[PDB]
């Protein structure tokens, strides 16, 4: 069962660096309310 | 018009008619006897509710308490007598007892 | 037995419209755009966004 958890759990898909993909997510998140906030005190 | 009561009595929301001729006497005799009413619901509902009892049948110490809210389909209203006459009226051990509904919000569970 | 009904309604108005009044700040404080006290990154961000958009 610990083998087979082995090549299991070391997918070349998983286990590995999401940190940059949502880091990116984070960033454009961050933009888009930059964007936002942009268009909301423009007449606040 | 000394025995105390909190009663609540509901008030469906009928066409231009405002009462039931099935359930008139049981509630205006409440507003005659009472001593503080209030009522809970829509705006001009509970005006017109006002003014209908104090035209009607009311008298004029009642001191109509009004809290009208937004959300509400109907209106219901609760009238209660406090005793203030000065003989010697006293309350009857805040009726502890599982045979009588208290006398301040009755929950009446009866068919038999 | 007496019609004697006017001017204790506008008490009443004016209840109906604090419920009206309490109804549309519950209503402004479900908000998850507007401020809300967050980190540096965040801030400093809508800081600069106030500032040149007052300039632009």
């Amino acid at each position: 069962s610990n083998r087979a958890g082995y090549q299991m759990r070391q997918n070349v898909i998983s286990s590995e660096i999401f940190k940059n993909g949502n880091l990116n997510m984070q960033a454009k998140e961050e933009e888009v309310r930059e964007k936002l906030q942009e268009e909301r005190e423009n007449e606040y | 018009k000394d025995t105390p009561f909190m009663v609540q009595v509901k008030l469906p929301n009928y066409k231009d008619y405002l009462l039931d001729n099935k359930q008139v006497v049981l509630t205006f005799k409440l507003v005659h006897h009472s001593k503080k009413i209030t009522l809970i619901g829509d705006a001009n509902k509970i005006l017109q509710y006002k003014n209908y009892f104090q035209a009607n049948g009311a008298r004029s110490d009642i001191d109509f308490y009004l809290q009208p809210t937004l959300n509400q389909k109907g209106v219901v209203m609760i009238a209660s007598n406090y005793n203030d006459n000065p003989n010697s009226k006293e309350k009857p051990q805040t009726f502890d007892v599982l045979q009588g509904s208290q006398p301040m919000l009755g929950a009446n569970t009866k068919n038999l | 037995h007496g019609y004697d009904v006017s001017g204790a309604n506008n008490k009443q108005v004016i209840n109906e419209v604090a419920r009206e009044k309490a109804q549309l700040e519950k209503i402004n404080q479900y908000y998850k755009t507007l401020l809300q006290d967050k980190e540096q990154e965040y801030t400093t961000r809508k800081n600069n966004q106030r500032e040149i958009l007052e300039t632009l």
